[PDB]
């Protein structure tokens, strides 16, 4: 098995910690959802290739511009996250997160991931967003942002239902191998 | 870690660690508060364990088995003895607070009602000054440590066999040299996330809500000072590159 490193970035509450917890845990957290994620080394076999994929979170480092970049050395793949219930988290992608990752991780593939896809058809979410002249992020808005920032690809998932989660990490492993 | 503490923190939550007949006697709000306090202590126990892997397995093993040039081991593991002293003392205080809270006749059933004062003490005065100075030094030496590791692994056969040997056990899967360094750098930014969530479930006693609010502010002030005190050292960096 070859060792690869994955780092997830995105605004606080984009759901990055939850996504790492759900992927790494053997059984879904039905009793307690952890506040933080330390690290994990996943054994993944994708397209016949075995990889040890080390997983890291940047949660807690969003306000600290000199500590945060210490998470980037030797990263092989970046997951750049936004929440579908937060059009504001998508707006911070191109001019905040993207120039930072391109500077510290040149030539590293970025996969733009729309988290919390289950909230796109949630009535409470649609009502709260409608009060600020907003609506959940549309699939074409996510794809266009991924195209604009030079992302390797665009994917969506739901940590709550697990839908799309395995596919994101298998594709991240293929991106890291390229 | 020692077996007694590993077993006390083996469960995925406080609600699964205590006896079910004890859990049943508490309101949901108390359970939510105790689950987050349990996660703070459990992750602090794991953080001290990461520091012991660095000091005892890697650092001391390199000194006792390898013929590395003087000053090379210090460059790979900057400040590890100081970091171990800070966190082992903090962990001792957290575990003593839990131990005093146990019911007579039990080694698992407890409720911690007064964490705020312990957090204010840790993140104020001389202990906060020591944490600030030590993380400013550690985090400024982080990139240099990773580069020195990569150089030694690629060029030194005995170093490569030593690393492959001591990191072979499954229990070391997440704890190679570079992984330990980033786990330590990331530890300090976990504290506000944990304290904020404990505070969210600590409104029942106003003195506790105020103490956790003061603690959260102290931790953020410490992090701001550490972040402002970092400048990455680079081996062989010239003075001209530094002053420009
Ligand atoms: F283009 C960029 C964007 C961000 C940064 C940066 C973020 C934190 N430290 N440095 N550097 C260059
Ligand atoms: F967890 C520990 C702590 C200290 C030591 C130690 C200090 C000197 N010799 N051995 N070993 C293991
Ligand atoms: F599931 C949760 C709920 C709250 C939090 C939280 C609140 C403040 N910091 N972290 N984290 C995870």
């Amino acid at each position: 098995a070859i060792r690869k490193k994955l780092v997830i970035v995105g605004d606080g509450a984009c759901g990055k910690t939850c996504l790492l917890i759900v992927f790494s845990k053997d059984q879904f957290p039905e009793v307690y959802v952890p506040t933080v994620f330390e690290n994990y080394v996943a054994d993944i076999e994708v397209d016949g290739k075995q990889v040890e994929l080390a997983l890291w979170d940047t949660a807690g480092q969003e306000d600290y511009d000199r500590l945060r970049p210490l998470s980037y050395p030797d990263t092989d793949v970046i997951l750049m996250c936004f929440s579908i219930d937060s059009p504001d988290s998508l707006e911070n992608i191109p001019e905040k997160w993207t120039p930072e990752v391109k500077h510290f991780c040149p030539n590293v593939p970025i996969i733009l991931v729309g988290n919390k896809k289950d909230l796109r058809n949630d009535e409470h979410t649609r009502r709260e967003l409608a009060k600020m002249k907003q609506e959940p992020v549309k699939p074409e808005e996510g794809r266009d942002m991924a195209n604009r920032i030079g992302a390797f690809g665009y994917m969506e998932c739901s940590a709550k239902t697990k839908d799309g989660v395995r596919e994101v990490f298998e594709m991240a492993t293929r991106a890291a191998l390229q | 870690s020692m077996e007694m503490d590993e077993k006390d923190f083996a469960a995925d939550s406080w609600s699964l660690a205590v006896d079910s007949s004890f859990l049943q006697q508490h309101k949901k709000e108390v359970m939510k508060q105790q689950d987050v306090i349990y996660e703070l202590i459990q992750t602090e126990l794991h953080h001290v364990r990461t520091l012991k892997i660095m000091t005892r397995l890697f650092r001391t093993g390199m000194l006792e088995e390898l013929h590395l040039e003087p000053g090379v081991v210090q460059g790979l593991f900057p400040c590890v003895d100081e970091l171990s002293d800070i966190h082992t003392r903090f962990l001792s205080q957290l575990l003593e607070r839990r131990r005093q809270a146990l019911c007579p006749g039990s080694t698992r059933n407890f409720v911690i009602h007064r964490l705020g004062d312990l957090l204010i003490s840790q993140f104020s005065g001389p202990s906060a000054e020591q944490m600030c100075k030590t993380y400013s030094e550690f985090c400024s030496r982080h990139s240099k440590a990773l580069k020195l590791y990569k150089e030694l692994y690629a060029r030194d056969k005995r170093f490569q066999q030593f690393i492959r040997k001591v990191t072979r056990p499954a229990v070391l899967k997440r704890h190679g040299v570079q992984e330990c360094i980033l786990l330590v750098t990331q530890r300090i930014t976990k504290y506000p996330l944990l304290i904020s969530r404990i505070l969210q479930h600590s409104h029942g006693i106003e003195e506790e809500r105020q103490d956790l609010t003061t603690a959260l502010g102290l931790v953020k002030e410490l992090l701001s000072n550490v972040d402002e005190g970092i400048y990455q050292l680079e081996k062989g960096a010239r003075l001209q590159e530094i002053y420009n």
